[PDB]
């Protein structure tokens, strides 16, 4: 009575069947219809609505079974057909202002991946991308990313993770058929290696297949690449790092300097194209994750680091980092010869930045402060950084970047000079420590007088002020008595009284600590 | 010694190649080694007439000139002091004039650099050679078109590095009439359209000089020249997607170019205001992790310019913004931002359906539908989240602090956004007032509530005085600082306005999963006391609940906890009585 095509169009008839149905006590109206999936064959086809409406029956009947799934062989060959069907595609996207049938990309995911788990259809698993990451996502994306992310790498691969590689990757001629750029081919690589990487901490053949099938530029045709060139670069990155290791990589990587992943990196990031700041980066991590196991060559080590302090101008913050991290405690242990030489080489890309770029020295700087473990046995470089902060501390820092720095690398420079008594230029380092002096009392100006943020800086800059003494370097440290005079006798100007002068206060209590350590001060409370 | 040393290398082209480098790398550790005031003057009266002599011969290549052109950087890289920069001036300002808009070398780059380095100390006399500079500046902005039209099918660094000097140069100094000369360039703009390569580079160029005329954010110009800048914005749309940086500059010029009025009320009547967060404002297929600003800035235009939107315009808008308001990617801030603009843009719809008929139940209808669906994902994921790291009895957990107090305002923002939906679909669309609602959005509206119930759930995780999440007792009896009072005041104030009997089957429906919530979470029940205080409102809902409650009596000997719950509501029940007798 309800599957009548002049029933089942009104909404209202159509909305009571869909009520009874997921009831409770339908079990016996759902048997009916689970007893004759051609029904639904006739409307996944103006009269386009049946489409909607089998696809909410069959929805309801999956959710309510979670087992007729094997038996749906000949509808999931058109339930799939229209989830692929770029008309469907076109005529959901297209206007969707105030257009019914919203539901209907959620339900059709979900009883698509309710079959494509039961049976490990391949295709069908890689076409359910088209809504996962890319397309039209209204509710579509969680429900189907957390099972890829979650369920998948849990027990899908667990007896054929190199079988099911290598139909993934034999996926390339049927997705070419219908989908030839990143909008599937990229995302693909998702759902793999969320179980290379949970099993990864086995599969000989893909290793060798994947560097060969994938040559360099694929198919000798770079122009499509836009997106699948990043992630594939993470994939190399995190191959060489987990899961095949030197055992597995030395095999076929010997021919690097060869169309192996040597040169699929080497020049796109070494010359001046593909200016995209992801892709470069990212074949410069490859690189750098390259050098870090293996792959010791002449002395490239150094022109990929070169490359890479010279290149983080703007925004490539969170690459150009973990490169370096990566990176950094390599070079000096396969360079023991040449310690002198890269420290040397690191000055002299330091001098030459006569311009002073000002957001590049910030990078370098905050490069240099990361690793604070790998130059203590170049005290001969602190003095550029030390005159870099002197300056950088004095220009107007509105912004959070330049004081910060500034007082982070004077924090450097303190764990140094821990670290070297208890394992230095001294007109240097007492011009730092009167610098910290300087700047712990004036950043507390850069913020209003209550009611924001900057205090908690200032507190800890006046600790490390505090601990800077402990050491052996407190003698020579000259007191500021002409900055602590303008700064405090400001209170004669009932302007501009704000808690700086309090700040200073507790600084002269420091210095008064100092004094009550070595009198000698008294002489010098003149002013 | 390092006077004698630089003097005796006194070379001019006897040893070309590698003896200027030697003498560069001389002065490079003279400029780092410190120097003295009577070593300070004398090198500068000596290195002038030395760059002068080196520049005076030698003006894709790779010889000595460049080379040459370093040790002149490297002069720049100098920059002692200022008594020695008039000479300087002359010669920077005589090699700048030369050999522009051609396939030259970068020495025009570094020439600009020190002409920005040489302004800052605010000399007046050099005002007429930097104004011969801004003529040529004016001959080449008037030239650039024919530059892009004789290259065609069949380097381009010079304009931005002249714009962004010009900018510079004409922020610091006294404010004169030349600036109104650049306007009128600014009128000639060019506006048509590896040599790709070098096609993007003159479209970069154009982003410099459109970043440059941002001095429309500025004192007000005489703006008749609209067809120039909706050029540029064609343009824009035309730049490429590859290149991160300079689209996310060009983008923060065009937010600085909408955030005044005079500019706003010319956008909507552009191109139908169709170009809105459609793939134009960010990358196609390169990046889009710029994407907050631009929807920022198109959050801020569309809420300024909202008053003059017809129907098609905002429904359109309205379905681009209800595509971000579900991504995950996005952080939380964002899709506040966008629930605060769609709550404001529900009153103007409503306002407007006077007009064409109305048509705004549909949207309104369809966005309160994924209003619900937010408030659904969050309280599904976002409490799975918090409650997988609280610590039972009591760095990344300081940035998960932020996210908490980011959903924390989410479920605000949404809980008022949905009241104000609910004020609109019931005040449009002929009208009848307090219509009964249909089925479709009765149980939208029931499985609104149900989905908020727990959604206000957030409220029970606090910050402790060392940065770890506490998790909040069962029941303490307490204010809760406040914050969630008025949150669960306006949930409750979204269904007292409602009609009643449709109120009715919504709660006879969801009383159970009410009172069970309140077991679960004591701060709900304000909820009910607010249901209770509401005239028109308070009858029906004490009629359910001691319907519900009469048949779920003898709960009460089996726990404490269900018992004490009934106890508060049946004396919440008998003061709304003693209120509403």
């Amino acid at each position: 009575l309800f599957m009548m095509e002049a029933t089942l169009n009104d909404p209202q008839w159509s909305r009571m069947f869909m009520s009874f149905l997921k009831h409770k006590d339908a079990r016996p109206l759902r048997d009916v219809l689970a007893a004759n999936p051609n029904r639904f064959i006739t409307l996944l086809l103006m009269r386009l609505d049946l489409q909607f409406q089998a696809i909410k029956i069959i929805s309801i009947i999956v959710k309510n079974d979670d087992s007729w799934l094997a038996s749906q062989h000949s509808l999931v060959s058109q339930l799939r057909r229209v989830w692929v069907s770029e008309n469907f595609q076109e005529r959901h996207r297209k206007e969707n202002m105030a257009a019914t049938n919203w539901k209907e990309p959620k339900l059709l995911a979900y009883c698509l991946l309710n079959y494509c788990k039961r049976n490990y259809g391949d295709i069908e698993l890689l076409f359910q991308l088209l809504r996962a990451f890319t397309g039209r996502f209204l509710c579509n994306m969680t429900f189907l990313k957390e099972y890829m992310e979650e369920e998948i790498p849990k027990n899908y691969s667990i007896a054929q993770k190199r079988a099911l590689f290598f139909r993934f990757v034999d996926f390339n001629d049927p997705n070419f058929g219908d989908e030839l750029k990143a909008k599937v081919l990229q995302h693909i690589l998702n759902p793999a290696f969320l179980y290379s990487f949970e099993k990864g901490e086995d599969n000989p053949e893909s290793i060798t297949s994947v560097f060969i099938t994938k040559v360099l530029d694929p198919e000798k045709q770079a122009d499509m690449l836009d997106s699948l060139r990043i992630y594939l670069l993470q994939y190399a990155t995190l191959l060489v790092e987990h899961a095949p290791h030197h055992i597995h990589d030395n095999n076929k990587n010997r021919n690097s300097k060869l169309r192996r992943l040597m040169t699929f990196a080497w020049p796109c990031l070494l010359s001046k194209a593909c200016v995209d700041p992801a892709c470069k980066y990212s074949g410069h991590l490859l690189l750098a994750h390259i050098i870090a196991k293996f792959a010791i060559h002449k002395k490239i080590v150094l022109q990929v680091f070169h490359s890479l302090l010279k290149a983080h101008a703007m925004e490539a913050r969170a690459i150009v980092r973990q490169a370096m991290a990566i990176l950094t405690p390599a070079v000096p242990a396969r360079m023991e010869d040449g310690h002198q030489m890269l420290t040397h080489w690191t000055r002299k890309i330091i001098v030459e930045e006569g311009h002073t770029v000002p957001q590049l020295v910030h990078i370098l700087h905050l490069i240099v402060q990361h690793f604070k473990v790998y130059y203590p046995v170049r005290h001969h470089l602190v003095q550029h950084m030390v005159s870099a902060m002197q300056r950088l501390g004095f220009t107007p820092s509105v912004t959070i970047e330049q004081r910060r720095l500034a007082v982070d690398l004077s924090e450097v420079v303190i764990k140094w000079e821990l670290q070297r008594i208890k394992d230095i230029d001294k007109q240097h380092t007492d011009t730092v420590v009167n610098f910290l002096i300087r700047v712990a009392c004036q950043v507390n100006d850069n913020t209003n007088t209550a009611g924001s943020p900057g205090e908690v800086l200032s507190r800890r800059c006046v600790n490390l002020l505090k601990t800077a003494l402990r050491p052996d370097m407190w003698p020579k440290s000259e007191l500021k008595l002409q900055w602590f005079d303008k700064l405090l006798m400001t209170v004669e100007q009932p302007n501009q009284v704000n808690y700086g002068n309090i700040c200073t206060g507790l600084e002269v209590l420091s210095f008064l600590l100092t004094v009550l350590q070595s009198p000698a001060i008294l002489s010098s409370f003149k002013p | 010694k390092k006077y004698l040393q630089f003097v005796a290398a006194l070379t001019d082209v006897n040893t070309p190649d590698e003896t200027k480098l030697k003498m560069m790398q001389e002065v490079s550790e003279n400029f780092e080694n410190v120097t003295s005031s009577p070593q300070y003057s004398t090198f500068l009266e000596h290195i002038i007439p030395r760059f002068l002599t080196f520049l005076q011969d030698g003006e894709l290549q790779e010889k000595p000139a460049q080379q040459l052109r370093k040790l002149v950087l490297e002069i720049i890289h100098r920059i002692p002091t200022n008594e020695h920069l008039r000479p300087h001036t002359k010669n920077v300002l005589s090699v700048m004039f030369r050999f522009l808009e051609t396939e030259n070398e970068e020495n025009v780059l570094i020439c600009l650099r020190i002409i920005i380095e040489l302004h800052k100390q605010f000399r007046p006399p050099i005002t007429q050679e930097i104004h011969h500079f801004l003529d040529f500046v004016k001959q080449i902005y008037k030239e650039l078109p024919k530059v892009v039209n004789r290259y065609f099918e069949n380097t381009h660094s010079i304009i931005p590095r002249g714009s962004l000097s010009l900018k510079v140069l004409a922020e610091l100094p006294i404010i004169v009439v030349l600036m109104y000369q650049l306007y009128k360039l600014n009128i000639h703009n060019v506006v048509a359209e590896e040599l790709y390569a070098d096609f993007i580079a003159a479209q970069i160029k154009t982003l410099s000089f459109l970043a440059y005329i941002i001095r429309i954010y500025q004192e007000l110009v005489t703006k008749y020249s609209q067809q120039m800048v909706k050029g540029m914005l064609q343009l824009l749309s035309n730049c490429p997607a590859e290149t991160a940086h300079l689209r996310k500059e060009l983008l923060i010029a065009a937010k600085h170019i909408l955030t005044t009025e005079l500019r706003n009320q010319f956008i909507p009547c552009m191109d139908k205001l169709f170009d809105e967060s459609i793939l134009i404002g960010s990358g196609y297929t390169a990046r889009e992790t710029l994407r907050p600003l631009a929807y920022s800035t198109l959050a801020d235009l569309v809420h300024h310019v909202r008053q003059h939107l017809p129907l098609s315009d905002l429904s359109l808008a309205v379905q681009l913004f209800a595509k971000n308001i579900d991504d995950e990617s996005l952080p939380s801030s964002i899709q506040t931002m966008s629930c605060k603009l769609l709550l404001n843009l529900v009153d103007c719809i409503r306002s407007k359906s006077e007009q064409e008929s109305g048509n705004g139940r549909d949207v309104l209808m369809r966005m309160l539908e994924v209003f619900v669906l937010k408030f659904h994902t969050i309280a599904r994921y976002q409490l799975s989240a918090i409650f997988k790291k609280c610590k039972p009895q009591s760095d990344k957990e300081d940035k998960q602090t932020f996210q908490v107090t980011d959903c924390r305002s989410l479920v605000k923002t949404l809980v008022c956004g949905v009241k104000t939906i609910t004020w609109g679909i019931t005040s449009c669309k002929q009208f009848i007032p307090n219509k009964q609602l249909q089925p479709k959005e009765t149980q939208i509206y029931i499985k609104l509530v149900k989905y908020a119930m727990q959604a206000l759930d957030i409220y029970q995780v606090q910050i402790a005085g060392n940065g770890q999440t506490y998790i909040r007792v069962a029941n303490c009896q307490t204010v809760r600082m406040k914050e969630e009072k008025e949150v669960l005041e306006h949930f409750a104030g979204v269904f007292t306005m409602m009609n009643p009997l449709t109120f009715k089957e919504i709660f006879q429906t969801t009383v159970p999963y009410m009172v069970e919530r309140i077991s679960k979470n004591y701060a709900l029940q304000i909820v009910a006391n607010s249901f209770l205080a509401n005239p028109t409102t308070s009858a029906l809902f004490a009629t359910i609940l001691v319907e519900y409650l009469l048949d779920r009596l003898p709960e009460m000997g089996s726990n404490v906890e269900l018992s004490n719950l009934y106890l508060k509501l049946f004396k919440l029940v008998f003061g709304s009585v003693s209120l509403f007798a």
